[PDB]
């Protein structure tokens, strides 16, 4: 049911600043009307991330995924090793209903998406350990952190009613934990998923570095401002 | 206060002798309404049981296994734990568990345990001496036992080389006994392998079937999720308690807070990392600690030569939980003072105490 296209889906692979994008809450506890320095992954301010207007990309600590995304064009996720059925491979897909997240040794095609007239873009799905049921994630910045760590895969999300015309804008939000998965994987490399039917797709890329940072806290405990350490002496 | 001074004559003045703390009462345990029960019962309960030789395997992953009401049943005939004890499975557990349900005759039950061999034992399921786990086999001649005659049940007989641990053996090929080929048809020295059961309702005991379920429990350092439940129990308040909600540890009285958590947070904490608020698993509201009471003691004395009454002031100690009568008590921004009068007149200060105030002998 998947079979390669004829014209290759080269996207202009461009440059943009980071700016002040990807900060999320580094723990669940609560605090009120303070300044408290953590040491731990980040995106570093003002960073060139890559923006993309469908190849394999390196996985690295973690990923910071950026979509401005109209009319709910972006789907899922596919993350492995190998990826084929002689390495686990996690899916992730947010279709009209809910999102569903396999943990499956699938048999991928060269150029997987979705497909509309409903999973086929796998030949075979086989040992399947882990399955998951959830209400879906998604003119909107849809803004997602993907980090795995001993193994636990950390998803955190944020949703945000934007107007501007091309880039990232110049604001601060941080990124709420979204879902916790306890399962023990070496993701190396991953893809994006669109939903293409057969008759100009943009998304920014960065990366993380292990770093320190200044947040504070108002009195209701949301965070409304921080500071990167390892930058400009003012900063430090 | 002779014993801290290390004297038999104690000078006028005011000295400290102790401490006091208010001790914890009870402990209470806090956890969620627990979610996701193991399935069970389409497992033991189930209608139908796979042959000796082609065991049906169920993996059990992602969810509470209550223990207690599978030990306390008294159906099953057998229910041995040989890794380990049966009772503290309810407590440990490892991350997955893979359960072999079959059907035997009730003479080849002792055949199937690590260290055991046999027919069974060596012709269709091998089980490890290196096995941890449990077994559970109870009596089906009511249900698997057939009037005319239960020969949908198969074992295997023939085989060159024995099983593996874990292994299923499906293959239905004409074993060969002797020398002479066989194409495809058994002959002198060719038999198939699988020979169907007999069983009756009435055909002596022993020779009954038993449905028979193997339940091995599994390691990997992938994190463990199928295990007992945590029992949770009440809350008070306003009384010095020690607790543990959800794994967080500690001692304090818990009273109602106004603190408004945002949706994701647990706990907090204020500054120099001491946690004040948790969030109760169950009703999901916050709450506040604060350290139960203490504080030094003191004697107020006007010398042994003048006389022998003392007074006796807790420093910072509300007179709320003194203990214990003695004389009336006064409440002070110091603290408590019990053993003295309180006048509306004012002289010089010879014993100072506190707050602008202090004390002396005409009584205390
Ligand atoms: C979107 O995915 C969900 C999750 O798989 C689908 O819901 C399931 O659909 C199958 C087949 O229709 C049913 O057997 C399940 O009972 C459904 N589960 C739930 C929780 O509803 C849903 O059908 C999918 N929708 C589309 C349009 O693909
Ligand atoms: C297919 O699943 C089986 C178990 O369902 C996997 O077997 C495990 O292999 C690992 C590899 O070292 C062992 O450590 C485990 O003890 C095995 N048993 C388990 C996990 O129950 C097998 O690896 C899977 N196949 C692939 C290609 O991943
Ligand atoms: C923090 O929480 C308080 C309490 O909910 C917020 O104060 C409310 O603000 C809204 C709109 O600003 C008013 O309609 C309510 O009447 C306010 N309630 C109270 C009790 O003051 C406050 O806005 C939140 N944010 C900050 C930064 O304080
Ligand atoms: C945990 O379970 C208890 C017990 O059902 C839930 O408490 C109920 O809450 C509803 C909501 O108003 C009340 O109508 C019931 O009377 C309560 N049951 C009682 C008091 O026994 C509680 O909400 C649950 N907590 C969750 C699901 O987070
Ligand atoms: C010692 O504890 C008592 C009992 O909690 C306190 O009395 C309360 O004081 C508050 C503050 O004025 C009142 O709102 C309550 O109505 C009082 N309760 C009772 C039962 O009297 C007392 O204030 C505490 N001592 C000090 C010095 O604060
Ligand atoms: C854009 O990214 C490149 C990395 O190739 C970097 O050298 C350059 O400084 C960036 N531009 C900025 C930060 O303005
Ligand atoms: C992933 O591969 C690395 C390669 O060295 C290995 O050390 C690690 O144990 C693997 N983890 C998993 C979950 O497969
Ligand atoms: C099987 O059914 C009986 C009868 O209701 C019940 O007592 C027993 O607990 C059930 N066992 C399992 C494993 O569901
Ligand atoms: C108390 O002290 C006086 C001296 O001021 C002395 O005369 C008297 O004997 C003392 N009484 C005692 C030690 O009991
Ligand atoms: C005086 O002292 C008495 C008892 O010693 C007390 O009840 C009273 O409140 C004090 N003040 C006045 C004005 O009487």
């Amino acid at each position: 049911q998947c079979v390669n296209l004829r014209t290759r889906t080269q996207l202009p692979p461009a440059y943009t600043n980071s700016f002040t994008r990807g900060v999320y809450y580094p723990d669940k506890v609560f605090r009120s009307s303070v300044l408290h320095s953590t040491q731990d992954l980040f995106l570093p301010f003002f960073s060139n991330v890559t923006w993309f207007h469908n190849p394999v990309l390196p996985f690295n600590d973690g990923v910071y995924f950026a979509s401005t995304e109209k009319s709910n064009i972006i789907r899922g996720w596919i993350f492995g090793t190998t990826l084929d059925s002689k390495t686990q491979s996690l899916l992730i897909v947010n279709n009209a209903t809910n999102v569903v997240i396999k943990v499956c040794e699938f048999q991928f095609c060269n150029d997987p998406f979705l497909d509309v007239y409903e999973s086929g873009v796998y030949s075979s799905a086989n040992n399947c350990t882990f399955e998951y049921v959830s209400q879906p994630f998604l003119k909107n910045l849809r803004e997602f952190v993907f980090k795995n760590i001993d193994g636990y895969f950390k998803i955190y999300s944020k949703h945000t009613p934007i107007n501007l015309v091309r880039d990232l804008p110049q604001g601060f939000s941080a990124l709420e934990p979204l879902v916790d998965l306890p399962i023990g994987i070496n993701i190396t490399r991953f893809q994006t998923l669109l939903a293409l039917h057969r008759s100009a797709a943009a998304y920014y890329v960065g990366y993380l570095q292990p770093r320190t940072f200044l947040l504070k806290y108002n009195e209701n405990g949301t965070i409304t401002d921080a500071v990167d350490c390892a930058l400009d002496p003012l900063s430090e | 206060t002779k014993c801290t001074l290390k004297s038999f004559t104690v000078e006028k003045g005011i000295y400290q002798t102790s401490n006091f703390r208010v001790q914890p009462t009870e402990s209470i345990v806090r956890f969620p309404n627990i979610t996701n029960l193991c399935p069970f019962g389409e497992v033991f309960n189930a209608t139908r049981f796979a042959s000796v030789y082609a065991w049906n395997r169920k993996r059990i992953s992602n969810c509470v296994a209550d223990y207690s009401v599978l030990y306390n049943s008294a159906s099953f005939s057998t229910f041995k734990c040989y890794g380990v004890s049966p009772t503290k499975l309810n407590d440990l557990c490892f991350t997955n568990v893979y359960a072999d349900s079959f059907v035997i005759r009730g003479d080849e039950v002792r055949q199937i345990a690590p260290g055991q061999t046999g027919k069974i034992a060596d012709y269709n399921y091998k089980l490890p001496d290196d096995f941890t786990g449990c077994v559970i086999a109870w009596n089906s001649n009511n249900l698997d036992s057939k009037v005319g005659g239960n020969y949908n049940y198969r074992y295997r007989l023939f085989r060159k080389s024995n099983l593996k641990p874990f292994e299923r053996d499906i293959s239905t090929e004409i074993y060969q006994a002797g020398s002479k080929p066989c194409n495809g048809v058994e002959g002198f020295n060719c038999y198939f392998p699988l020979q169907s059961y007999g069983f009756q309702p009435t055909n002596g005991v022993g020779y009954q079937p038993y449905r028979v379920v193997v339940l091995s429990f599994e390691l990997l350092h992938a994190p463990a999720t199928v295990c007992g439940p945590k029992k949770s129990t009440n809350l008070v308040k306003n009384k010095c308690v020690n607790f543990n909600f959800n794994g967080l540890t500690g001692t304090g009285v818990l009273t109602e807070s106004n603190k408004k958590f945002l949706p994701f947070q647990q706990f907090g904490r204020d500054i120099a990392d001491t946690t004040d608020a948790v969030r109760d698993p169950q009703t999901l509201e916050i709450l506040d600690i604060t350290p139960c009471s203490f504080g030094g003691v003191s004697v107020i004395t006007p010398g042994t030569n003048t006389s022998n009454q003392v007074a006796v002031l807790y420093q910072g100690v509300n007179c709320t939980e003194v203990p214990s009568t003695g004389s009336n008590v006064f409440q002070t921004r110091a603290g408590c003072l019990i053993g003295a009068e309180h006048v509306n007149n004012s002289y010089e200060c010879d014993i100072p105490i506190g707050a602008g105030i202090c004390a002396s002998y005409q009584s205390i």
